[PDB]
RNA sequence: AAGUCUGGGCUAAGUGGUAAAGGAUGUGGCGCCGCGAAGACAGCCAGGAGGUUGGCUUAGAAGCAGCCAUCCUUUAAAGAG
């Protein structure tokens, strides 16, 4: 996981949910998961 | 677009009964409890089911869709119920019934039991493949989810719990 | 005895002997290595020299059996005005130049290839194979 | 970095950071530009950073205008310094910037480009920014 | 070493090896020369292929700034393809904390004893001459 | 060729007030005549970004009278970057 | 509204040439298969005419706009729609038939034709050619 | 001490009840624009092919390391990606 402030699509293949108020990455790739923080 | 303004097909046999908060919605397999927002409307009449929502405004068109497609859930599961199925790989793995209660012996040094709660029964065909099967669509998932959960796939190898259709993405070693 | 697999690659007509990837693909095979040299090198020798790959099939008891073309339309413009690049820095580079018609024999050999068998959709073919190395169409 | 090749004097007071900018508020030479929001003493080394990271952007093609410039000087004391003995010496100049005014234009770029080298830009400043497109305003201006 | 282990790992072990001699040839090979504070240290003169040998000498250089004993001056750490320099690392100094009691407030007695201390590593960075101990080399060496 | 657009006669309504109500202050003029007028911004912004201050604008007012314009000035909100107040200068035959 | 139009008008010209043009589906072939109908189809009549592939909403507004009968075998589905009259068809029609119904399951199956200018059928297309 | 007063609205964070660049389909309200009976958008279902590995570079670079060019029939369509 990725925690960050800026969190962004990384490849197209990234897609971008609200999730508990932060923002989340969500991917087929692992590498690209990120919550906000 | 739009889910929830889509009617409800009831078929003869299943029925839907409006209470305070919920929908009781009883069929052939048994009988499943919906709860609904108290500020959407369910409609019931003539072999139809509808929901309406009372504003068009973000938080209703939310809660509109899910309401129809929950309702349609229990429409489904007390007519046909629900079932996932789970394979096993790996060159000792193997699943058998006790109970109906699964047994994994899956690389633990110990076995592992999963006891089921109400509803959803376990059958194991082969012994490489489980199968979970109630009329609860989302407790039909949950521990489906659960037994994967026992021996998740190895990113490395073809090995562990896997759901049928899961496809097996490795990645290489040295 | 070894299987039956459909041989599309990407060879060249002259550039022929057994270094790869005359082997990994053809390690399926067991045929006569140096017809592809031989044969094509020969029969289609007329136009020049350059790259036409080569269709074979294998069969399990050892057997080929190809058939080929014409070098690429990259090396019928080689010979034209002196060329054995492009022009690397070409839209604007005018190193060699051909007329409308000096540019419409080089498809004179490759137009059994495309679907034009109007030599005008084969010519601004080839002459579209003149931009991407640079050399002009005159007037 | 920019600086004055000359100026009468060498230290000049902080003045205030008052009003919508005087002028430059229209898109004058290129296509699009990047204008600011909120006013601030931008530093010349700010726009360094910025003119460098568009013109990255460009490694082949594009103008880049750059329509601010920083001839106020910019005075600190020596640290560790108490007060008096004199104002500070000049460690920098600045560029007085207020809201409404054209910072940096591009043309010869297609808008992608230039959507994105502004954006980038943006990014090196210290104030809030708005990518703007060549109008009818401009031009009648 | 290292061929051997990787034609075995890369293979899961069904690749094999043998090998005869057959003679010289032809190498575009480049002399690393390697200068701890500005001397040429010949016991790790080394020689490699231009592809590598930065690489090469961008390992070395930094190996050896780890086990270098830190002097009273900073110490470069260079490697150099013959009279040009192409990877750099900075050994510390060591130095006293001059400020320790400085609790004054005023600027001027903290630039006394901070002067004076810039000079004398000056001083001691000319004339230092330093060795290398040949527990570095060891280290260095594995 | 030209374009249409609706005007209307303002009179003491606070400018700020009418750029309340999406409507931009505006003046036509020329040698003959000086009328505080104000249009709508959108209908306005509309016509401006192709007309611009080259081409004729033909103002449409409440009294039926339909007069050939050209918008000889634009004065910008510097701050929010729309317009403000816009000079409508009446063409003739000379 | 807008670039395809340039289309009614190019399935309004090229049928406005015709009074035999036939439909089939063209699609499930891969692009082997595709130039196969393609110069096949050009090389049993005249032109260059196996299908002109436009959309069955257009290719509905050009039989609905020229009176031709309005061609409702079966617009529904893929529809190329093999203009059999801007080549020289006949029994060039088994030239397709038996060419699609060969390789690959169900190659290029028709739907529609009009005979001259009366509507022909379904499985009698496929006999009008045997 | 005095309305759990009335009418309409926003907010779901205990925000209110302690802050910024930046992140962002939070949510309400005004406007505009592109594309949608050549049926759009999302899902699925065809196809997505030829000159040609484009030229160079390079161990190899074939749409897809870096390079500059980015041009044609077949075409419903299909970038030197
Ligand atoms: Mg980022
Ligand atoms: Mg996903
Ligand atoms: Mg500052
Ligand atoms: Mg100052
Ligand atoms: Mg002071
Ligand atoms: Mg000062
Ligand atoms: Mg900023
Ligand atoms: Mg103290
Ligand atoms: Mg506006
Ligand atoms: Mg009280
Ligand atoms: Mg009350
Ligand atoms: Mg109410
Ligand atoms: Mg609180
Ligand atoms: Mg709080
Ligand atoms: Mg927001
Ligand atoms: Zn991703």
């Amino acid at each position: 996981m990725k925690v960050r402030a800026s969190v962004k699509r990384i490849c197209d293949k990234c897609k971008v949910i609200r999730r508990h108020g932060r923002v989340y990455v969500i991917c087929e790739n692992p590498k690209h998961k990120q919550r906000q923080g | 677009s739009r889910i929830g303004r889509l009617p409800i097909p009831v078929p003869k046999g299943v029925s839907v009964e409006v209470a305070p908060g919920r929908v009781k919605v009883k069929g052939p397999k048994g009988e499943l409890e919906v709860p609904v927002s108290p500020e959407m409307r369910v409609v019931v009449e003539e072999g139809v089911v509808r929901v309406e929502r009372p504003s068009d405004e973000r938080r209703h068109k939310s809660l509109h869709g899910l309401t129809r497609t929950l309702i349609a859930n229990a429409v489904k599961g007390v007519s046909e119920g629900y079932s996932k199925e789970l394979l096993i790989k790996g060159i000792g793995y193997r699943a058998r019934l006790v109970g109906r209660a699964l047994e994994l012996t899956v690389g633990f040094s110990h076995p592992v039991v999963v006891e089921p709660p109400e509803g959803i029964t376990f059958e194991v065909p082969e012994p490489t493949r489980v199968r979970v099967s109630g009329i609860d669509k989302q407790k039909v998932g949950q521990v489906a989810a659960n037994i994967r959960a026992i021996r998740k796939p190895s990113a490395y190898h073809e090995k562990g719990i896997y759901y049928a259709g899961e496809p097996v993405r490795l990645k290489p070693g040295k | 005895k070894k299987v039956v697999a459909v041989v599309k690659l990407q060879l060249p007509a002259g550039k022929a002997t057994p270094a790869p990837p005359v082997g990994p693909a053809l390690g399926q095979h067991g045929a006569n290595i140096m017809e592809f040299v031989k044969a094509f090198n020969a029969a289609t020798a007329n136009m020049g020299d350059a790259i036409v790959p080569v269709e074979i099939t294998i069969y399990a008891d050892r057997s080929f059996t190809f058939v080929t073309k014409t070098p690429p339309a990259s090396y019928l413009i080689r010979k034209a005005a002196g060329l054995e690049k492009g022009a690397h820095k070409p839209g604007r580079e005018k190193v060699g130049r051909i007329t409308w018609e000096q540019v419409l024999e080089i498809a004179k050999q490759k137009m059994p290839d495309l679907n034009t068998t109007d030599l005008e959709a084969a010519a601004r073919m080839i002459a579209g194979s003149a931009r991407s190395m640079g050399v002009e169409v005159v007037g | 970095m920019l600086m004055p090749r000359r100026m009468k004097y060498r230290k000049q007071q902080r003045g205030r950071l008052k009003g919508a900018t005087k002028g430059g508020d229209y898109v004058a030479f290129g296509d699009y530009g990047l204008v600011a929001l909120e006013p601030a003493w931008i530093t010349a080394q700010q726009i360094e950073a910025a003119r460098v990271a568009m013109v990255r952007h460009f490694r082949r093609g594009g103008k880049i205008f750059i329509r601010i410039f920083p001839d106020k000087p910019y005075t600190k004391k020596p640290l560790e310094v108490r007060m008096g003995k004199g104002k500070g010496n000049v460690e920098g100049y600045v560029a007085v910037v207020k809201p409404g005014r054209v910072m940096f234009e591009v043309a010869g770029v297609t808008e992608e480009q230039a959507m994105e080298a502004l954006r980038i830009a943006g990014h090196k400043l210290p104030i809030k920014t708005k990518i703007v497109r060549r109008d009818a305003y401009d031009e009648a201006q | 070493y290292d061929f051997h282990d990787r034609l075995k790992s890369v293979s899961r072990g069904y690749a094999s090896m043998d090998y005869e001699q057959a003679g010289y040839r032809p190498g575009d090979l480049v002399k690393v020369n390697v200068l701890v504070h500005g001397e040429v240290v010949d016991a790790l003169t080394f020689i490699a292929h231009r592809e590598k040998a930065y690489t090469m000498a961008r390992a070395i250089v930094d190996k050896l700034a780890e086990v270098i004993p830190r002097q009273l001056f900073e110490v470069p750490i260079q490697a150099a393809i013959g009279g040009k320099i192409i990877a750099r690392a900075t050994v510390k100094a060591l130095r006293k904390d001059v400020l320790a009691k400085c609790y004054g407030g005023d600027v001027t007695r903290k630039k006394k004893l901070l002067e004076k201390q810039k000079e004398g590593k000056k001083r001691l960075k000319a004339i230092g001459k330093v060795e290398v101990p040949q527990e570095a080399f060891l280290a260095v060496l594995s | 060729m030209e374009y249409r657009l609706k005007a209307y006669y303002r009179e003491g309504e606070k400018p700020s007030a009418l750029r309340r109500a999406g409507k931009l202050p505006g003046v036509m003029y020329n040698r003959h005549l000086n009328r505080k007028v104000y249009v709508d911004l959108v209908e306005f912004d509309k016509v401006f970004r192709q007309a611009s201050i080259h081409h004729v604008i033909v103002l449409e007012l409440p009294d039926g009278q339909s007069l050939p314009t050209l918008v000889r000035q634009v004065n910008l909100d510097k701050r929010r970057r729309r317009p403000e107040h816009v000079d409508f200068f009446v063409l003739s035959d000379e | 509204k807008r670039n395809v139009e340039l289309l009614a008008t190019l399935k309004e010209n090229l049928e406005r040439a015709q009074g035999s043009f036939f439909l089939v589906n063209y699609q499930g072939l891969p692009a082997k298969e595709t130039h196969a109908l393609r110069q096949a189809l050009k090389q049993n009549g005249a032109r260059l005419f196996v299908a002109k592939n436009t959309l069955i909403r257009l290719a509905l507004k050009e039989l609905g706009l020229p009176e031709l009968d309005g061609l409702q075998g079966p617009s529904a589905v893929v529809f190329y729609e093999d203009p059999v009259a801007a080549a020289k068809t006949l029994v060039q029609f088994a030239k397709s038939n038996p060419k699609g119904i060969p390789q690959v399951k169900s190659g290029l199956l028709q739907g529609q034709i009009l005979t001259a200018k009366d509507v022909e059928a379904l499985a009698e297309l496929p006999t009008m050619d045997e």
